[PDB]
């Protein structure tokens, strides 16, 4: 802790060696003990401005980052016959209600006092739990719970075959067939497409699955009323048989073209009377039919920041898909520009999620093969909800005015999410429409109305309570630097589509500049408060991410996927991608998270992202959230190389070392343990590379050292001075 | 030739099992939900109701209502030949538990059996009244 | 005798002229009552017949170019022959320098007046069969098509290409042979396609059309587990049957793939076309398929356009060179009145049955592949009929399975009869039974040459030449010597086709009668205003009786049949030889009883003898009757007894006497067994008998002698 000031120039080691923790809002003990999981709901400002004004001169942005479907340990689920909520605002009974009569409760959002219907009422579960799940009654659904419908759509073009992904996808689909979420109603489909759209029937009536082509690309339809979307249970061996088949159907196609548009318009029609999850797999620019996407040309490092989609089609289709509870997930596996700027708009507006495997090849690039493999195991076994809808309620005087994530904002600001991803993030900007005079406490709550694999309507409600402060300095004291950088990123991505990449990169500096220029005028060098002692560092990391960097050889589909992941990944994983956690893993000692009965697991200090913290006589590991990496020292100790690498000298390491052998030395079990602990702090299984040597063609590890200078960007010290000089103009 | 089946509890009206399929269902599944509420211990044990282009067809047994809705025309005395095979399987498999449950659609997995019996009725190979009266 | 002369010339040349002595004058030419015609059967069988494995000789006159024949004059001394059509003198070819008097070329011997040349040149093209299957039928009626479709392939030659299309609401062009996937392209059963379109939408063997010998194992299993149109059929409604598209896709499929060789488009419908272009009736049973009455009272709006679409599929398929057959088997009318321009213009078949599970239909189908004595199919593909004439004779038209090649020449008549305006036609499919009718006009002897070049079912290109000669009519004794050559039988079936063609393509009987009378007045004997005298010669006598039957026939008296029934009946008439044609117009009746053996009897209710057992042979049905007292001692269980063993031969002589042609005639006819009061004897009294014959003859005689 500490109200203290910080001079970012003199210290320069400002980052903790321990992982950073959320800030605890300055809130009464008995209230804070009920506040919900900060990794499920968290404001940029724990301490809430009272006047739009006051907010306006911290030049910090008021907003919320939520992660509503996070897989929980303990989730209380109340089957209350009747559900008690606000008789106006329609808010759910938060524990941050003020009870007054034991017969009346004081709504903490729109200030109306309600009667608790004949149903120690203060310690009922709806009030002892901030993260609760309700069992919605009959009035909360337009139709009976939909069955789970997972249709899969493959590209099988010439390029598609050369990549060879259809072999891994189909073995994944086989190995997780019983693990697909649903009960005996789980429906499943299959579609492939080159210049033509291919349906597959499945009846136990003939021996073979039937392949039904549609060739009217300018007018598509369905060729069979049944057996195209089959019950998995009874038709399992017929689905299995097809998956051992499909990878072998095209091994000699000379189709260069891909009618994505048509394929998809059909794929939507197929499931449109139920909705479900359309899993779409794609490998090249779509050049045939509607969705025609002219080729473009990648910008080299010599270009100036000078982003948008090419056609409305991919968006308008995603709206239709939404309107029918259809969600589209874009698995891009391309090796050339595919106009993901246009393609992504399929998962953006339909509660989807995008997956990018640049230059996929089942030989020439075994990294992605092991990534795609793992990521799919997640995409296939992870809990799923259907025909979901979400509303975010904040207390009177605040107003939500802007939404970030994968969904469609319908009238009355209803986040229509056709499907709820358990690893998808969402974010929101609020503002003070009416000043917070009468209130010392504001609360936010979001409700997730969804349908579970087991066909039961549920509502997930998280509630959050925060103080209201009235001075500049008490606004800064509970600023949330991570949550601010996250909100700023989602904010800047629109900025770069609304305007220009330079204008994106601009507010991002001006977010620091305009903020500390306003705090210095609220009290020699660069003064910040403790809570913002990392705001200039992370924002640098922002500017240096693949999404925002300039002077680099970055390609369009990469940076677009980089932004796509900003708007859709939760906070913790955006942080990890931006500012990876780097570890001294040559000498693992023992001041570490042992306890866990028989394990080791040191917590070597989280190292600052610089070269000068490296050392060529060791071997360092870099957590990028979605992947791990291990730099190895040219001049390193052999002891390492011979006991955890099992290699006599650093010259004899296989270049794509997929993962460490499980050797037999306390030094091996070590860096296995510390990696495994790193793997179980996420459900996403991250791949690990030793590949870093000194020239093994993989020196991106070096672009994450986001404190060092380049032929293209400042250094952190360099960045600190551009700030100060502009703080003091 | 075109359907809309619903099974609900005659008491509260809690729906138990349905079958729907499209390629409208909005207004038409309403009245069924409001019919379900009305039905009590005097309601006719079998009754046919009538509505412009469509028609309702329900029995009541063991305290559970087996309603089906069809676009007029469709064979009257055949409709009840479905719900007899339905009520067979419901009272057979789930009859015991119907007054114990309370989550809506607690027997949704019964959708899987409605459909194979629903269709084995579309390809060829009692009291009368008007819907707007009871409601 | 001119009788033998009729029957020797049909036997040899496959020809039957109305007159075998033609008018020597524009005087009697223009006054020729029944016109100058022949029924030309271009592939009539020949026992001791040797194909001629050499190119046929031709005339070195650029415009003529007729084939060396037993008419042309030779010069075995000076190697020179003089064409009989244009009088050119032609060098003999190399092979023909060793000719002799004794050892003269086959082509010139009067035996080979008809001859068959085998122009073995191009590498032979494989045959093609396209199955076009309807899946909108019951399981019993569809299962028995898969079996009966599957039989066909045990009969088809190794090298021939096969293709399958199922259809119902959609149409499925099957890509064959694929393993563990069995694919099919799918098309809206409601948008017609260009041949280009369907080429682009899809792409010697095709994916779709493949040699049977290398997919006969994967095509059978497809048919083996072919199943009904998956779309369900709502109560009160017919299925949705897209025949219009599903035919024009089979048409367009073959169009972009193997234009201009023998191929059979074989379509099987189990009910009418209820969707798409070329629709026939709607999806509601409440309104039922149009009747003739409906069509005359303008209550059928689905036939005027339906007729158009199919008619254009006929021309587009007959121009390409493919044959469209139609096998409709269903209780209700199946839409053969709009679809008949297909099998009719191309050479294709038309087959009608109650349900495909009849033993009638299934045999009527293996008869489509009956081979000759060599194990080779009797059917042929892509015939090109070319007729050459002496400088006097012009060609009014052809009535029959054929299409114009609209080729012009000084031998084409300014009077167009039916398919007139050409001396070249293209029969798109033909068998040794096919019979055109060619109609000529006059403008020493006369000669006509028939040149048909067709694809043999052994893939060999073959040309058939029949050159005929009939004498001109001495002007001293003109009309007296013409009435001799008259072929009462041929002339009536020749006039009969003139009739049908005007009816099918709209009085009629007014023109038919005026030529009966005109005829009576010109060639029989009488005194004016006196009916009693009027006798015809032996030569003419039959002509009125046949006319009596033609005018009451099913072919002209459309009502009491369905439009399909009428289109069907007319179909076979316009393709059958004289012999079978007469059976059609006047059924052939036989006799069986205790008194007298098998002996034909006059179709009249003077022959409906209770005492007797008959046998009426309509070409289309084979009846057998039991009288009052012949039905009674069969209901008597007396047949059983072994004292009266004469009973048995009596009630199993016509059975055998019928099974003999019950397995010969192409469309195997309905078999019947009825008696007085039987439900189907109604046909016996509807063909037994203005009015009846007797009365009919007199109205004719009384007008035969009155005003010219
Ligand atoms: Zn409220
Ligand atoms: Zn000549």
């Amino acid at each position: 802790e500490g109200l203290r000031v910080v001079n970012l120039l003199q210290e320069r080691n400002m980052l903790p060696s321990t992982p950073l923790k959320p800030p605890v809002p300055n809130l009464h003990e008995d209230i804070q003990k009920l506040n919900c999981n900060p990794e499920l709901f968290r404001c940029t400002l724990t301490s809430i401005p009272q006047t739009q004004a006051l907010l306006n001169k911290a030049k910090l942005p008021l907003g919320l980052l939520l992660h509503p479907f996070k897989d929980l340990v303990q989730l209380p689920v109340v089957t209350s016959s009747t559900i008690v909520r606000c008789r106006s605002c329609r808010t759910y009974i938060n524990p941050f209600v003020s009870f007054l009569d034991q017969r009346r409760w004081k709504c903490n959002l729109c200030y109306r006092v309600n009667d608790v219907p004949e149903e120690e009422p203060h310690r009922r579960p709806e009030v002892q739990n901030a993260t609760i799940e309700f069992m919605a009654p009959s009035e909360y659904m337009l139709r009976p719970p939909q069955p789970p419908v997972y249709l899969f759509v493959f590209d099988v073009s010439h390029n598609a075959v050369e990549t060879g992904y259809l072999n891994s996808v189909c073995q994944s689909l086989l190995d997780n067939l019983d693990l697909l979420p649903g009960n005996t109603r789980t429906k499943i489909g299959f579609i492939t497409f080159d210049s033509t759209i291919h349906f597959y029937g499945l009846q136990e009536s003939l021996s073979q699955p039937q392949m039904l082509i549609v060739s009217d690309i300018e007018d598509v339809f369905i060729p069979m009323p049944e057996n195209l979307l089959v019950n998995l249970n009874e038709s399992k061996e017929l689905v299995q048989d097809l998956l051992k088949t499909l990878p072998q159907m095209f091994t000699k196609t000379l189709e260069t073209q891909s009618a994505l548009g048509p394929a998809l318009q059909a794929a939507f029609k197929l499931m449109s009377p139920t909705g479900g999850r359309m899993s779409v797999f794609q490998t090249q620019l779509p050049t045939l039919g509607v969705g025609a996407l002219k080729p473009r040309e990648e910008p080299n490092h010599r270009s100036s920041a000078k982003m948008t989609p090419s056609t409305d089609f991919y968006k308008k289709l995603a709206l239709d898909c939404s309107g029918q509870q259809v969600a589209v997930d874009l698995f891009l596996l391309s090796g050339q520009y595919s106009d993901l700027a246009s393609l992504g708009c399929i998962s953006r507006y339909s509660a989807g999620s995008v997956y990018y495997y640049p230059s996929y090849h089942h030989q020439h690039n075994p990294v992605q093969v092991q990534k795609l493999q793992k990521e799919l195991q997640r995409y296939l076994t992870r809990k799923i909800g259907f025909e979901a809808v979400m509303r975010i309620r904040c207390t009177k005087g605040l107003s939500i005015h802007t939404f970030h994530g994968n969904f469609f904002v319908r009238s009355t600001d209803l986040l229509s999410l056709p499907n709820v991803n358990p690893d998808a993030g969402y974010a929101v900007q609020m503002s003070v429409e009416e000043s917070l005079t009468d209130t010392q406490l504001v609360s936010f709550q979001s409700a997730l109305l969804y349908t579970s694999s087991k066909g039961e309507r549920r509502i997930r409600v998280h509630t959050l309570c925060l103080p209201v402060v009235s001075t500049l300095n008490d606004v800064f004291l509970g600023a949330d630097v991570q949550a601010i950088s996250g909100l700023l990123a989602n904010m800047a991505v629109d900025r770069s589509m609304t305007a220009s990449l330079s204008d994106a990169r601009d507010a991002l500096v001006n977010a620091v500049i305009d903020s500390l220029s306003a705090y210095r005028s609220s009290v020699p060098g660069l003064m910040v408060p403790f809570s913002l002692r990392l705001f200039p560092l992370f924002v640098l990391a922002l500017l240096k991410q693949k999404s925002f960097q300039t002077g680099t050889n970055a390609r369009l589909d990469e940076r677009i996927f980089a932004m796509c992941q900003v708007k859709n990944q939760p906070l913790v994983y955006l942080m990890l991608t931006t500012h990876p956690s780097l570890y001294r893993v040559d000498n693992l000692s023992d001041e570490g998270a042992l306890n866990i009965s028989d394990r080791t697991i040191p917590q070597p200090p989280i190292l600052q992202l610089s070269v000068e913290k490296l050392s060529r006589d060791g071997a360092f590991l870099m957590d990028a959230g979605s992947v791990l990496m291990l730099w190895v020292g040219k001049n390193c100790t052999q002891n390492f190389l011979s006991q955890v690498l099992g290699v006599q000298n650093y010259a004899s390491i296989p270049q794509p070392m997929t993962d460490l052998p499980e050797l037999d030395t306390p030094e091996s079990a070590r860096i296995i343990a510390f990696i495994s602990w790193l793997r179980e702090q996420r459900p996403f299984f991250p791949i690990l590379y030793v590949i870093r040597d000194e020239s093994p063609m993989k020196a991106n590890f070096l672009q994450n050292m986001i404190e060092d200078r380049t032929e293209s960007a400042l250094s952190y010290y360099e960045f600190l001075l551009h700030i100060q000089q502009q703080v003091n103009k | 030739m075109v359907l809309l089946t619903m099974i609900a509890r005659v008491a509260d009206g809690l729906p138990l099992a349905a079958s729907m399929q499209e390629d409208d269902l909005q207004q038409y599944q309403s009245q069924a939900k409001q019919l379900f509420r009305k039905l009590n211990e005097q309601s006719p044990t079998r009754c046919t109701l009538e509505a412009g282009a469509m028609t309702f067809h329900y029995i009541i047994e063991q305290g559970v209502c087996y309603l089906v809705l069809c676009e007029a025309a469709f064979p009257k005395k055949l409709a009840f030949a479905y719900l007899e095979d339905l009520h067979s399987e419901f009272d057979e498999q789930h009859g015991k538990k119907v007054p114990t449950v309370s989550r809506p659609y607690s027997f949704i997995e019964f959708d899987t059996f409605i459909q194979k019996t629903k269709k084995l009725y579309i390809d060829s190979r009692i009291m009368v009244a008007n819907i707007e009266e009871v409601l | 005798t001119y009788l033998e002369f009729i029957q020797q010339n049909e036997e040899r040349d496959g020809v039957r002229f109305s007159w075998n002595v033609w008018p020597s004058s524009r005087l009697e030419a223009t006054r020729m009552v029944v016109p100058v015609a022949a029924l030309f059967t271009p592939l009539k069988e020949r026992p001791d017949l040797p194909p001629i494995q050499y190119e046929p000789v031709l005339c070195s006159r650029t415009t003529c170019r007729a084939v060396l024949n037993p008419l042309c004059q030779v010069d075995y001394r000076a190697k020179l022959w003089a064409c009989n059509f244009c009088y050119q003198r032609n060098q003999f070819p190399p092979s023909y320098a060793g000719i002799s008097e004794l050892n003269q070329p086959a082509e010139l011997l009067p035996q080979f007046s008809s001859i068959e040349y085998v122009v073995l040149r191009g590498p032979q093209m494989p045959l093609i069969f396209l199955y076009v299957v309807d899946t909108c039928m019951e399981d019993e009626d569809l299962q028995a098509l898969k079996e009966s479709m599957q039989m066909s392939l045990s009969l088809l030659p190794p090298t021939a290409l096969v293709g399958l299309i199922t259809f119902g609401r959609m149409v499925q062009v099957h890509e064959l042979g694929c393993e563990g996937i069995s694919k099919s392209y799918v098309f809206r059963g409601t948008k017609d396609l260009s041949a280009k379109q369907l080429q682009e939408m899809l792409g010697p063997s095709n994916r779709f059309l493949q040699p049977v010998q290398k997919i006969d194992m994967n095509l059978t299993d497809l048919l083996g587990e072919l199943q009904r149109d998956p779309w369900p059929v709502p109560q009160g409604k017919r299925p949705l049957r897209s025949s219009g598209v599903a035919l024009s896709i089979a048409v367009g499929l073959l169009e972009c793939t193997f234009p201009n060789t023998g191929a059979r488009i074989m379509m099987f419908i189990g009910g009418p076309a209820t969707q798409g272009p070329g629709m026939v009736v709607g999806d509601e049973l409440k309104t039922p398929i149009r009747s003739w009455h409906d069509i005359d009272k303008d209550n059928a709006k689905y036939v005027k356009k339906g007729t158009k679409h199919f008619e254009a599929l006929a021309n587009r398929a007959a121009t390409t060179g493919h044959v469209i057959d139609i096998y409709a088997c269903a209780l209700d009318q199946t839409g053969l009145l709009e679809m008949k321009c297909c099998p009719n213009l191309t050479g294709g078949y038309m087959v009608m049955g109650d349900s495909f599970n009849t033993s009638l239909f299934k045999q009527t189908f293996q008869r489509v592949f009956t081979k000759d004595m060599h194990g080779q199919f009797k059917m042929g593909f892509g015939g090109t009929l070319e007729i050459k004439t002496s400088r006097e004779i012009k060609i009014s038209g052809a009535i029959g399975p054929c299409v114009s090649l609209n080729s012009k020449g000084p031998c084409v008549s300014e009077n167009e009869i039916g398919t007139g305006g050409t001396c070249q036609w293209k029969i798109c499919g033909l068998s040794p039974t096919t019979t055109l009718a060619i109609y000529f006009e006059v403008v020493g002897r006369g000669a006509i040459q028939f040149v048909t070049q067709y694809q043999h079912s052994s893939g060999q290109r073959r040309i058939r030449v029949t050159t005929i000669a009939r004498n001109w009519a001495d002007a001293q004794t003109q009309i007296q010597n013409i009435a001799a050559s008259f072929d009462q039988e041929a002339a009536a079936i020749l006039m009969a086709r003139l009739a049908i063609y005007r009816a099918e393509t709209e009085d009629v009987l007014r023109w038919l009668d005026r030529q009966l009378i005109r005829l009576c007045q010109k060639f029989g004997e009488y005194h004016k205003d006196d009916p009693s005298s009027f006798r015809f010669s032996e030569t003419f006598s039959l002509y009125p009786q046949f006319m009596f039957h033609l005018r009451r026939s099913s072919f002209l008296q459309v009502f009491n049949n369905s439009p399909d029934e009428s289109s069907y009946y007319r179909h076979h008439f316009m393709r059958q030889d004289l012999t079978q044609s007469l059976i059609m117009i006047q059924p052939i009746l036989y006799a069986y009883s205790f008194s007298g053996p098998p002996e034909p009897v006059l179709l009249d209710s003077s022959s409906i003898l209770a005492d007797r057992i008959l046998l009426m042979d309509t070409f289309f049905q084979i009846l057998i009757y039991h009288g009052e007292t012949i039905a009674q001692w069969r209901k008597s269980g007396y047949q059983d007894m072994p004292e009266y063993e004469n009973f048995r031969h009596l009630l199993q002589a016509p059975v055998d006497d019928a099974q003999e042609i019950l397995h010969s005639r192409f469309p195997m006819p309905r078999y019947i067994d009825t008696e007085h009061g039987g439900s189907q004897a109604r046909f016996l009294l509807s063909k037994v008998n203005d009015v009846s014959l007797q009365v009919f003859m007199d109205h004719l005689k009384k007008l035969a002698v009155s005003s010219a």
